[PDB]
DNA sequence: AAAAAAAAAAAAAAAAAAAAAAAAAAAAAA
DNA sequence: TTTTTTTTTTTTTTTTTTTTTTTTTTTTTT
C-alpha cells in the first residue's frame, strides 16, 4: 500500500537490528580467519599497499596516502581506527613478526603514543610480500568493495602461519578471541610434522611446538594452561618477568633489576602503580624505584632497603604488581565463515589444505597461460615457415580483416621447422577449450582468428633468423613447463612436495630464534 | 496508467500527482486565508479525502520497477507532472470559486475531525532567538509552540546534524545531534546516567529526570520522537541503544506512540538519466535482478518468439533461491555436485530398490561432472548396498586438492526438501536451451549454451553503464537528497515502535542487551542456525 | 666543528624570521597574477586531474583526494587542505566553485562542513578549462619538495581566476583582499584591452562596474570601486536587500531581509539582533525569526505599531552587521614578488600570460606534427619498397644489423611517395634532423628513427587502406603545420586565437549579475 | 657534448639517478636512533649558544619584527628582499 | 576625543576527549 | 568471606580546543 506509516514490534525491530549488528561485527571485523590469520581491516590495509607499491626494496610512502586509499576504495570506516591499525602493525612490541616497516615514532613500551598520519610513513615489510605470494595468479576468491567500482581479496593466499605466528585479539558481540603469538620455526616443524603424519597427536605438535613465543621475551610460568589451550582452545597462562636480585659486593644492600616485563604491559603505568603501593604502604622494603633503560636493554631498578630480605619484596611484587599477569588463550576464530573454538591441530590443518587449495588453483592457473602461449607460438611459427605467400595474402587484401579471413579458410604446409617442432608432446599441450576442427589435422595446419590476429600483429623486426629460433626455444621451455605442471597436477604426493619445499624456504629464509623461556613449575 | 498498462503500486507519476495537488491546495489555503479562519492547517491524507483520480502518462521508453509493470520508476516522469499540475490546478482554482470553497470546506471538516481526534496538550516555550528557554547549544528547534505538530529528530552527529539542519521545515523540525554511540542503560547503573549525551535528550523532550517521583510525560515537548541515525550496521547498534534507553527508562512514550523510526536510504543508483534510492542489501540485489531482466528477451530457438517477462521473473527467481540454498549446503555436499543434481534427472525412492538404475544415473552424474570440470578434482562413483532396508544408496567420490571425500546421498537426501527443490527446478529447466538459443538486450545479440551463461551475460550488460554510490551516514547526503527522501511527509516512510508484548520485549531486552553473555550468544548462535537451515 | 658555536640573537632572530616571512609570503598567503590561484588551490587541482576526478566521471571520496595531495605534493599536513576543498566546493564562499563536492559543505547559517571521511570530491566544468592543456608543456614544472615528481608552476588559465573569483590571505608583511567579479564583464574588459592595449581604467570601469558577490546584494558607493581600480585600494560598504513589507489588514509592519552581505553569517547576525534588543540598545523590535524555507533566505523583523519601522531599519543598518565594510586590497605576486596592482595591471598580467601560453602550446604542436610527419615519411618509403626491406631483413641476423642495413642503403622514392613528399616540400622536417638525411637527389635517406618505426612496422598495415590512411594523416598534418605556423608567424593571428577562445569562454560559462552597485 | 650546459645536465641527470631524499617534516618522523645520532648524542652534537652583542640594537630588532605595528615591519622585509635581490 | 582590547576572515603549527563489545584481574562495599 | 564497580585490550561511532598573521570594525573605558 505504500503507507507513510506502519506498525513495527519493539521485539521485532530490536532483533533484527541487533542480530545485524553482531553478525556483521563477527564476520566482518572482530575475529580473523583461520586461514590468512588476518582481519578485514588488515587484509584490506595490506591489499591497498600492495597495489600502491609500497615494496619492502622500496622508498616509503607517507601514512596519509596509504590511509586515504584504503578509506576512499576499500574499507569505509574511519581513517582514525585505519591508522591505529597501521601502526599497530608496525610497531615490534605488539606483533611478533611486524607486516609493516614503520618510518617515525610509532610509540613505545613507556607509553608513549605514536605520531600522527602526517609524520610518519609506511612500506610492507619483506614478510608481508610471503604473505601475498601469486595473488596474481588467481589463487584466491576476490569480492566486490562497498561501492561495487573495485575488487578486493576474500582470503590472501598465505605462506606463513599468520595466526599462530602472530596471534589475535578481538571482542565481537557474542564472542570474544585472544590467541598468543608462536615461533615461526617451530609453528613451521609443527606444520611439516602434520603433513608428513596426518593422524598425529597434540602430544607430538607439543614437542615440534612447546608453547608461545611472545615479541617481548619473558618466562612462562606454567605448562598446563598451554596443553589445556592447545588441546581445547582454552586456558591461563602465567608471564612472569625476567626479573633479579642483584647483590653489591662492597656494601650488603640489594637492588632488583628487571630486564624484561610481561606481554601488553606498559612500562609507566606499571612503574606508576609500583609507586602508588609504596606510597600507600601496601609493599614494604622498596628504598627507590627508576629506570635506566638506556638503548641496550630495559633495565627497572627497585632499590632494597637495608632491613628487607629482598627476594621476599620481589615475590610480593609478583603477587601484586604487573609483573606477573594471566594471558586467557580463547582460540576463537571464523572457519568456513563461522566462528568455531579450535586447538592447535585444526589450525595446522585449516592452514595445510589453504596451501593445497593456494598450490592447485596456481598449478592450474600456470598451466592455462602456457597452453595458450604454446598456441600462439604454432601460430607464429606455422606463419613464420609460410612467410611469402602471407605476405602476399595481406598485401592482395584491403583490409585486415579479409586479412583475417583469408588466413582462417586457407590451411598451412608446416614446413620442416614447424614440422620438427611440433612432434614432441602433440598431445597434452593444446588449449584445452579449442574444438578438434582447429590445429593440426593431416599436416595441414588450420588457423583460429586469435591466432589470425596474433600472425597479423606479427612485426618486421621478428622476421630475422635469430627470432625464429627463439621462438623455438621459448615453445621446448613452454612444453617442459607443461610437462611438469601436468606431473603436479596427477600426483597428491607431489603437490606434499612442492608445499614442504615452500615451507623449508620460509623457515630458512625467516627464521627466528625463541625469545620467551617456558619454564616449569 | 502508462502507455495504456495499469500501475497498481502508483509510481513516480503518482508521486508528482500528490506532490502537486498538496502543494496547491496549501498555497491556495494560504493565498485566501481559510486556515487562519479555521485555525488548523490542512496536511496530507485530508486533501485525499473522498478523491477520484485518473493519471494517464506515455512515456516513450517507460523503466518499471519488474516485469509486472505495477510501479513506473522512470525519473523523468514526475517533474513534468508536478510542474503541469502545479500552473494547471491553481489556474483552475482562480477560475471556478465556488467549487474549490466546496472543497475547502471539505478540507476543513477532515481537518477539524483530525485535531478532534488527537488529545489533550498544552503549548510549550520553544529555542529562539530572544529565548533559549535553558535548552542545549546544539538542539535546532522549530517555531511550532504546539506538541503533536511538531517533531525532533535524532540524529548520529554534527555532520549529519547539518545536513539534517540545512534541509528541513523549520515551522515543525527540530533536531538534536547526538555523539556517535550512548550509554547501554541496561548495563549501566542509573548513577551513570548523568552524563552529557542522555542528559542532552532529556533535557529536550521535558519528560524530567527520568525519575519515579519526576517523570511526567505529559509535559513532552515533541510528539513525535524520530530516530533518524545511519542508514548501516553501527546506525543500527545505535538504534537498538536508543530503543533500550527509551523502552526502559520512559516506558509511558513508548506506549502511547510517539517514537518513530527513519529508514535513510542506504545507496543511491544511476544509469545514465535515470536514478533511483535503494535501502539496503536485499533491495540492491532485486534492483540489479530488474535491470538484468530489464529489455531482455530469451530464445529457446533460433526462430521462437521470446519468453514472456513475468515467467522469465519467475524463473530468476526460483533459481537465485535454489542458488542460495547450494550456498548454505556447501558444507554438506560440493557445489558442483548440487549445481549438476539440477539438470539431471529426478531419482525417486522407488528407484533406490533397483541396483541397475542407481547406478546408471550416478554413472552419468559423475561423467557430466567429470566432462565439464575445469579443476584438478576427478569424479568416481560407488553404491553401497545397504541390506537394511533392500535400498543401493550411491555415493559420489571427490578427489579435489589431492584430498579424497565421500559423500553419500542417504535416503532422507533424496526426500530432504532441497532435492525436491533442485528437483523441481530441474524440471523447470530441462530443455528451455536448444543448441541455437540466444538473448538479445537490443541490437546485441549472443547465442547461449546455459542459463548460467544467458543469467551472467544479463548481469553483465546491466552493470555496463551502474554507478553506485554508497551513502557513510547522512552527512554524505546533499540536504534536498535528506529533505526528499525521509523529511518530507509526503514522501517519508517510517515506522511506528510498538510493544505487542511487554513480557517478550522484557526478556527479549535483558537477553540482548543484559550483563551476561551467555544468553546473548545462545541466541545469536541460535539465530544463526536458523538462517542457515531455513530449507529443510 | 665545534659541538657549540656562539651565535648573535640578532642575526638568528632575523635570519629565521625573514625566511618565515619570505616563505609564507611567496608560498601560502598571496595569489599568483595569473592564474589567480594559492599553491594550496593549484597543489589540489593537480592531484584532483591526475587522479582523474573530472566533472562527469563519478565522485571520489574527499580523504583520498586529501591524502593523495598531502602524500606527493603538499608537506603541511591534513585539516587544512580538507579545508581549502570545502571552501573552494561552497557556493556562498567562491563566485565560481572550482570543485563540485557531494554532501554536508556548511551553510551561511554556520554550520561546518562534514568531516573528511563522509563527503566526496569532483572537479567543477570552470576548473577544466582553469586547467586546459596543461599536457602540452605550457607552463614550467617544478619540482616536488622529495623531488620524486613535479607540479605546475602556474596552470595555464583561460578564465581571470584573481578577478572572478577573488583571494583573501594575510602574509606576514602584506595582506591581500580582493572581491570577486563577473565573468562575462571581466571577459569584455579583456576583450576591450585587446582592442585597445592603451585603455583608460573609465573604459574598464565601463565594461566593469563593479565586484559581484557570490551572496546578491547592494553596494552603496562607487568612489570606493573607482579608488580600488585606480589605486589597487578602496573601501566598499555591502548593504542588505531588506523591505520594510506594511501589512493591509492593520498597520503592523515586519522588515523582510531578502539577502545578506558578504561574509556574514546568519546565526552571528540574528544573534547580535536578539543581544541589541535584550540590551534595549535597538527599539521597536517586536518579534525575530529566521524563515529561510530553501527558496532563498528570509528573517522576519516584527516592528511594533508605535515605531516607524523606516527608523528601525536605519537604525540595523547602522548598528547592526547588516552593512560591512570591505576593504579591496588588490595585493598578489607579480614575477615572484609582492605588489599592489589596480585593474589595468590585473588585465594586462592575464593577456600577457595567454600570450605566452597560446605561443608554447603551438610551438609544442608544431614539434609533434613535424615529429609525426617524419615518421609517415618513413614509413610511406617503407611501403613504396616493401620486397626488398623484406628481403634484407629476413637475411639479417640480428635487428641491430637490419637498422644499419636499412640506414647504409638509400631508398628509391614510389611513385605515391615521389608525388606526397615533394609537395610537402621544407616546413615539415623537424629543426633537430641534419641536412644529410632526408630526400637527397630523389632518394630517401633514412634515419636511425625511420628505420626502428619501419622495424616496428606490423604485417596489418601493409593492407590497401592503411596507405591510403598513411596518406590522408600526412595531408593532415601537412594543413596542422601550415595553420601553426601562420599562427606564429604573425602576431594578429595570435591575438585572433587568444579572442576567439575568450568569447567562448564567455558563451560556456556567462552568468548574470547578482549584486546592485547604486548610487548613494 | 658540445656545450658546458650540456655536460652539467648530464652529470646532474646522471647524479640523481640512484638518488632518494626523505624530507622530515618534524621531529615525529624521524627514528629516535636518527634524533640519537644527530642532535642528541654530545659527540655528535651541534648547537649554538644564543649571545647578546648589544642590547640596544637587539631591543630594537626585537620590537620592529615582532611588535605591534606593521609599517617598520613591512619596511624590513622589503629592505631585505631588495638587499637579496642586490649584489 | 582618544587609547586599548576583542573578534573574524583564510592558510599554517599543535594537540583533547565520550561511549559499545568480551574476558579477567584488582579494590573496595556489604 | 562474597557482590559490585573499575581498569585494560582493539576495532567501531562521535565530536573539541590553543596559537601566528593583517585590516577593519565594534566595545568599553578613560
Amino acid at each position: 500500500l505504500a503507507r507513510e506509516i506502519t506498525p513495527v514490534n519493539i521485539e521485532e525491530e530490536l532483533k533484527s537490528s541487533y542480530l545485524d549488528y553482531a553478525m556483521s561485527v563477527i564476520v566482518g571485523r572482530a575475529l580473523p580467519d583461520v586461514r590468512d590469520g588476518l582481519k578485514p581491516v588488515h587484509r584490506r590495509v595490506l591489499y591497498a599497499m600492495n597495489v600502491l607499491g609500497n615494496d619492502w626494496n622500496k622508498a616509503y610512502k607517507k601514512s596519509a596516502r596509504v590511509v586515504g586509499d584504503v578509506i576512499g576504495k576499500y574499507h569505509p570506516h574511519g581513517d582514525s581506527a585505519v591508522y591505529d591499525t597501521i601502526v599497530r602493525m608496525a610497531q615490534p612490541f605488539s606483533l611478533r613478526y611486524m607486516l609493516v616497516d614503520g618510518q617515525g615514532n610509532f610509540g613505545s613500551i613507556d607509553g608513549d603514543s605514536a605520531a600522527a598520519m602526517r609524520f610518519t610513513e609506511i612500506r610492507l615489510a619483506k614478510i608481508a610480500h610471503e604473505l601475498m605470494a601469486d595473488l596474481e595468479k588467481e589463487t584466491v576468491d576476490f569480492v566486490d568493495n562497498y561501492d561495487g567500482t573495485e575488487k578486493i581479496p576474500d582470503v590472501m593466499p598465505t605462506k606463513i602461519p599468520n595466526l599462530l605466528v602472530n596471534g589475535s585479539s578481538g571482542i565481537a558481540v557474542g564472542m570474544a578471541t585472544n590467541i598468543p603469538p608462536h615461533n615461526l620455526t617451530e609453528v613451521i616443524n609443527g606444520c611439516l610434522a602434520y603433513i608428513d603424519d596426518e593422524d598425529i597427536s597434540i602430544e607430538g605438535l607439543m614437542e615440534h611446538i612447546p608453547g608461545p613465543d611472545f615479541p617481548t621475551a619473558a618466562i612462562i610460568n606454567g605448562r598446563r594452561g598451554i596443553e589445556e589451550a592447545y588441546r581445547t582452545g582454552r586456558g591461563k597462562v602465567y608471564i612472569r618477568a625476567r626479573a633479579e636480585v642483584e647483590v653489591d659486593a662492597k656494601t650488603g644492600r640489594e637492588t632488583i633489576i628487571v630486564h624484561e616485563i610481561p606481554y601488553q604491559v606498559n612500562k609507566a603505568r606499571l612503574i606508576e602503580k609500583i609507586a602508588e603501593l609504596v606510597k600507600e604502604k601496601r609493599v614494604e622494603g622498596i628504598s627507590a624505584l627508576r629506570d635506566e633503560s638506556d638503548k641496550d636493554g630495559m633495565r627497572i631498578v627497585i632499590e632494597v632497603k637495608r632491613d628487607a630480605v629482598g627476594e621476599v619484596v620481589l615475590n610480593n611484587l609478583y603477587s601484586q604488581t604487573q609483573l606477573q599477569v594471566s594471558f586467557g588463550i580463547n582460540m576463537v576464530a571464523l572457519h568456513h565463515g563461522q566462528p568455531k573454538i579450535m586447538n592447535l591441530k585444526d589450525i595446522i590443518a585449516a592452514f595445510v589444505r589453504h596451501r593445497r587449495e593456494v598450490v592447485t588453483r596456481r598449478t592450474i592457473f600456470e598451466l592455462r597461460k602456457a597452453r595458450d602461449r604454446a598456441h600462439i607460438l604454432e601460430a607464429l611459427a606455422v606463419a613464420l615457415a609460410n612467410i611469402d605467400p602471407i605476405i602476399e595474402l595481406i598485401r592482395h587484401a584491403p583490409t585486415p580483416a579479409e586479412a583475417k579471413t583469408a588466413l582462417v579458410a586457407n590451411p598451412w604446409q608446416l614446413g620442416n621447422v614447424a614440422a620438427m617442432l611440433e612432434r614432441a608432446g602433440d598431445d597434452a599441450a593444446r588449449p584445452e577449450w579449442l574444438e578438434p576442427e582447429f590445429g593440426v589435422r593431416d599436416g595441414l595446419y588450420y588457423l583460429t582468428e586469435q591466432q589470425a590476429q596474433a600472425i597479423l600483429d606479427l612485426r618486421l623486426q621478428k622476421l630475422t633468423g635469430l627470432e625464429h629460433e627463439k621462438l623455438l626455444d621459448e615453445y621446448k621451455e613452454l612444453l617442459d613447463q607443461i610437462a611438469e605442471l601436468l606431473r603436479i597436477l596427477g600426483s597428491a604426493d607431489r603437490l606434499m612436495e612442492v608445499i614442504r619445499e615452500e615451507l623449508e624456504l620460509v623457515r630458512e629464509q625467516f627464521g627466528d630464534k625463541r625469545r620467551t623461556e617456558i619454564t616449569a613449575n | 496508467f502508462t502507455n495504456n498498462i495499469p500501475q497498481r503500486d502508483g509510481g513516480t507519476h503518482l508521486a508528482g500527482f500528490r506532490a502537486a495537488m498538496t502543494r496547491t491546495l496549501n498555497a491556495y489555503m494560504d493565498k485566501e486565508g481559510y486556515s487562519k479562519k479555521a485555525k488548523v492547517s490542512a496536511t496530507g491524507d485530508d486533501a485525499r479525502e473522498g478523491l477520484i483520480a485518473v493519471v494517464s502518462v506515455k512515456v516513450p521508453d517507460p523503466k518499471f520497477s519488474s516485469q509486472t509493470k505495477d510501479k513506473l520508476v522512470s525519473s523523468e516522469v514526475k517533474s513534468a507532472v508536478e510542474q503541469q499540475m502545479n500552473e494547471l490546478l491553481a489556474e483552475y482554482l482562480l477560475e471556478n470559486p465556488t467549487d474549490a470553497k466546496i472543497v475547502v470546506g471539505k478540507i476543513i471538516d477532515a481537518a477539524r475531525a483530525r485535531e478532534a481526534a488527537r488529545r489533550a496538550r498544552e503549548m510549550t516555550r520553544r529555542k529562539g532567538a530572544l529565548d533559549l528557554a535553558g535548552l542545549p547549544g546544539k538542539l535546532a528547534d522549530c517555531q511550532e509552540r504546539d506538541p503533536a505538530l511538531s517533531e525532533l529528530y535524532l540524529v548520529e552527529g554534527d555532520s549529519a546534524g547539518g545536513s539534517a539542519k540545512q534541509g528541513r521545515n523549520r515551522k515543525n523540525q527540530a533536531i538534536l545531534p547526538l555523539k556517535g554511540k550512548i550509554l547501554n542503560v541496561e548495563k549501566a547503573r542509573f548513577d551513570k546516567m548523568l552524563s552529557s549525551q542522555e542528559v542532552a535528550t532529556l533535557i529536550t523532550a521535558l519528560g524530567c529526570g527520568i525519575g519515579r517521583d519526576e517523570y511526567n510525560p505529559d509535559k513532552l515537548r515533541y510528539h513525535s520522537i524520530i530516530i533518524m541515525t545511519d542508514a548501516d550496521v553501527d546506525g543500527s547498534h545505535i538504534r537498538t541503544l536508543l530503543l533500550t534507553f527509551f523502552y526502559r527508562q520512559m516506558p509511558e512514550i513508548v506506549e502511547r506512540g510517539h517514537v518513530y523510526i527513519a529508514q535513510p536510504p542506504l545507496y543511491k543508483v544511476k544509469k545514465g538519466k535515470q536514478e533511483q534510492y535503494i535501502k539496503d542489501d536485499e533491495a540492491m540485489d532485486q534492483y540489479q535482478i530488474s535491470i538484468a531482466l530489464d529489455g531482455a528477451t530469451l530464445h529457446t530457438n533460433a526462430s521462437a518468439p521470446a519468453l514472456a517477462g513475468e515467467a522469465l521473473e519467475k524463473l530468476v527467481s526460483e533459481y537465485n533461491a535454489t542458488q542460495k540454498m547450494i550456498n548454505r549446503m556447501e558444507r554438506r555436499y560440493p557445489k558442483a555436485m548440487l549445481k549438476e543434481l539440477i539438470y539431471q534427472p529426478t531419482l525417486t525412492e522407488a528407484d533406490l530398490s533397483d541396483e541397475q538404475t542407481v547406478t546408471r544415473w550416478v554413472n552419468a552424474l559423475v561423467s557430466e561432472l567429470n566432462d565439464k570440470e575445469q579443476h584438478g578434482s576427478q569424479w568416481k562413483f560407488d553404491v553401497h548396498t545397504n541390506a537394511e532396508q533392500n535400498l543401493f544408496e550411491p555415493i559420489v567420490r571427490v578427489r579435489t586438492h589431492g584430498v579424497d571425500t565421500d559423500y553419500p546421498l542417504d535416503h532422507e537426501f533424496i526426500t530432504g526438501g532441497e532435492y525436491r527443490r533442485i528437483c523441481t527446478l530441474g524440471e523447470k529447466l530441462r530443455g528451455l536451451l536448444e543448441e541455437d538459443a540466444f538473448i538479445e538486450r537490443g541490437e546485441r545479440r549472443q547465442p547461449v549454451a546455459s542459463f548460467e551463461q544467458a543469467l551472467d551475460w544479463l548481469v553483465k550488460e546491466s552493470r555496463r553503464g551502474l554507478s553506485i554510490q554508497r551513502y557513510k551516514g547522512l552527512g554524505e547526503m546533499n540536504p534536498e537528497q535528506l529533505w526528499e527522501t525521509t523529511m518530507d511527509p509526503e514522501s517519508r516512510r517510517m515506522l511506528r515502535v510498538t510493544v505487542k508484548d511487554a513480557i517478550a520485549a522484557d526478556q527479549l531486552f535483558t537477553t540482548l542487551m543484559g550483563d551476561a553473555v551467555e544468553p546473548r550468544r545462545a541466541f545469536i548462535e541460535e539465530n544463526a542456525l536458523k538462517a542457515a537451515n531455513i530449507d529443510i
